């Protein structure tokens, strides 16, 4: 049973502008086994209306998934993705930064 | 279109 | 250009209760067009692209029958492999399989592939000749001997060189409006001060299709890899892809740096330079 830690990128579908509706993405890749917990957070609280892509994989057999939700960037709200997997000692929180 | 060969390991 | 049709299958055993979770996805190039998820309500192969919705009831009945036959093969394989590797019934294990065909610019067969992994490692794969098998270990060597006696590579070669490419060409025609259209990357550069004397320049490539792209930084016309960061190509979520490459530079020296973008949708590569 091979164990590979997820790579995580948190980003918006479109270049972000405060007050303009958009999509918050959490792309998790390079991981094995497929069991993974992914939540999108708004001010530390889990967003309930979250969808995900169908599990697929790369050349080296590592898995990838996209978790996404509609959101509206603002000056005050903080967004993030929280990931837990057997390879992590603690859940990893990656904050959304509109410049990345 | 999927393959119809379903051979087991 | 060149095109491909590929199917990906994953089955994950559930030692606590029930049968394996099974997920199958079909792609033409970088476009997902069908899916099956054993946890979904339909229990049918489902369309994921408008051009496949054109196919009649016999197509959907046939793809549903075949994908459920693939699910049963993986379930049997999970049990077989537990025994080959002398593993307990207590742990969860995974089987993955990918197969498909590539066609050249002329839409003629270029190559076929059929490979299988157990617990994220190569198990058995068809060689490029479509006649021989690559077995990664002694458990897979047992499978290779069994398949060498049951005409398996012959049946797979006939599918990969015939059915696979014939149906790929049918999909390429039916879905012409999207499948044969290239979406060149929308590119721009952003600038982020990192101190009062250094800044990050970030070169963005957005909304492009297919996913294959090259972003490279140059300084004074020569490749620069020191102090650069390249992210993995990522899905936008609308069927297109995104990527960025960044470099940390001394403030006031931004004009020496150029970002070079290569993509199939561009007649000539793009060059971007920070303009203050
Ligand atoms: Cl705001
Ligand atoms: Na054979
Ligand atoms: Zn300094």
């Amino acid at each position: 049973m091979i164990q590979r830690t997820p790579k995580i990128q948190v980003y918006s579908r479109h270049p972000a502008e405060n007050g303009k509706s958009n999509f918050l993405n959490c792309y998790v890749s390079g991981f094995h086994p497929s069991d993974i917990e992914v939540d999108l957070l708004k001010n530390g609280e889990r967003i309930e209306k979250v969808e995900h892509s169908d599990l697929s994989f790369s050349k080296d057999w590592s898995f990838y998934l996209l978790y996404y939700t509609e959101f509206t960037p603002t000056e005050k709200d903080e967004y993030a993705c929280r990931v837990n997997h057997v390879t992590l000692s603690q859940p990893k929180i990656v904050k959304w930064d509109r410049d990345m | 279109r999927l393959n119809e060969v379903a051979n087991n390991l | 250009g060149s095109h491909s049709m590929r199917y990906f299958f994953t089955s994950v055993s559930r030692p606590g209760r029930g049968e394996p979770r099974f997920i199958a996805v079909g792609y033409v190039d970088d476009t997902q067009f069908v899916r099956f998820d054993s946890d979904a309500a339909s229990q049918r192969m489902e369309p994921r692209a408008p051009w496949i919705e054109q196919e009649g009831p016999e197509y959907w009945d046939g793809e549903t029958r075949k994908v459920k036959a693939h699910s049963q093969t993986h379930r049997v394989d999970l049990g077989t492999l537990r025994g080959y590797y002398n593993q307990s019934e207590a742990g969860s294990h995974t089987v993955q399989r990918m197969y498909g065909c590539d066609v050249g610019s002329d839409w003629r067969f270029l190559r076929g592939y059929h490979q299988y992994a157990y617990d994220g490692k190569d198990y058995i794969a068809l060689k490029e000749d479509l006649r021989s098998w690559t077995a990664a270990d002694m458990a897979a060597q047992t499978t290779k001997h069994k398949w060498e006696a049951a005409h398996v590579a012959e049946q797979l070669r006939a599918y990969l060189e015939g059915t696979c490419v014939e149906w790929l060409r049918r999909y390429l025609e039916n879905g012409k409006e999207t499948l044969q259209r290239t979406d060149a990357p929308k590119t721009h550069m952003t600038h982020h001060a990192v101190s009062d004397h250094e800044a990050t320049l970030r070169c963005w490539a957005l909304s492009f299709y297919p996913a294959e792209i090259t972003l490279t930084w140059q300084r004074d016309g020569e490749d620069q890899t020191q102090d650069t960061e390249l992210v993995e190509t990522r899905p936008a979520g609308d069927g297109t892809f995104q990527k960025w490459a960044a470099v940390v530079v001394p403030s006031g020296q931004e004009q020496r740096y150029t970002c070079h973008v290569q993509h199939e949708g561009l007649p000539k590569p793009l060059t971007l330079r920070w303009e203050p």
